């Protein structure tokens, strides 16, 4: 069984910063793309950031450009998201995903259980 | 609207035979799976394996698609396939095909929940 183990996230004040981390175990190969998606209550799931296993192909949602930074350990199934200047609208459940292409959530086949990020004011 | 998962099954799955039954297999199958309705589909591949074995490919090795997309998956085992190519004298609406049997690893692009093949990409 593949497990995407997520950590980090949680409660922080508007203006503050948080990191999310995700390490895949149980997969015998390398996921070419991994990424971070998020969903607020009532709203559709949205791609936040994604990166390929060579450290390239990096893509971000327009609303987090300049504030969020994704990174991976080169050639391995780990992915991280540093979130700075957080805003109340970034509050959401955040999901790690592996095995897809760019920010297209339908293409990703392995999903983490989801981690709450709450930005208070 | 037929789903993309259902269209892959109609275009590419033939779990009912272990390999092409005759040199008229593609002529018969391209017609009965409706791949010649409004134009002759120029090439097609059928896979002679169970639906569960082909769906399992979406959990096997992640590779690049022919066009460079990265949600493709390559089969661990070689699979029995038939490649159908339109003949030079083929002319819609009277479509004609050559049948060629092969056994190769297949690469499929996968999408959705459940995560299943929606595109036959290549044989290698
Ligand atoms: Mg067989």
């Amino acid at each position: 069984q593949v497990q995407l183990v997520e950590s980090g996230g949680g409660l922080v004040q508007a203006g503050g910063s948080l990191r999310l981390s995700c390490a895949a175990s149980g997969y015998a190969y390398t996921y070419i793309y991994m990424g971070w998606f998020r969903q607020a209550p009532g709203k559709e799931r949205e791609g936040v950031a994604a990166m390929d296993s060579g450290g390239g192909g990096t893509l971000y949602a327009d609303s987090v450009k300049g504030r969020f930074t994704i990174s991976r350990d080169k050639g391995k199934n780990t992915v991280y998201l540093q979130m700075d200047s957080l805003k109340p609208e970034d509050t959401a459940t955040y999901y790690c995903a592996a095995g897809g292409y760019e920010l297209r959530d339908r293409t990703y086949g392995q999903w983490g259980q989801g981690t709450q990020v709450t930005v208070s004011s | 609207k037929e789903t993309a998962a259902a269209k892959f099954e109609r275009q590419h799955m033939d779990s009912s035979t272990s390999a092409a039954s005759s040199s008229n297999y593609c002529n018969q199958m391209m017609k009965s799976r409706n791949l010649t309705k409004d134009r002759c589909k120029p090439v097609n591949t059928f896979v002679h394996e169970s639906l569960a074995d082909v769906q399992a490919v979406c959990s096997q090795k992640n590779v690049a698609c022919k066009n460079g997309q990265t949600n493709c998956y390559q089969s661990y085992s070689t699979m029995s396939i038939t490649d159908c190519r339109e003949t030079g004298s083929s002319k819609y609406p009277n479509c004609a095909y050559k049948t060629t049997q092969a056994n190769k690893h297949i690469i499929v692009a996968c999408e959705g929940n459940p995560y299943v093949p929606v595109h036959f990409d290549a044989s290698v």
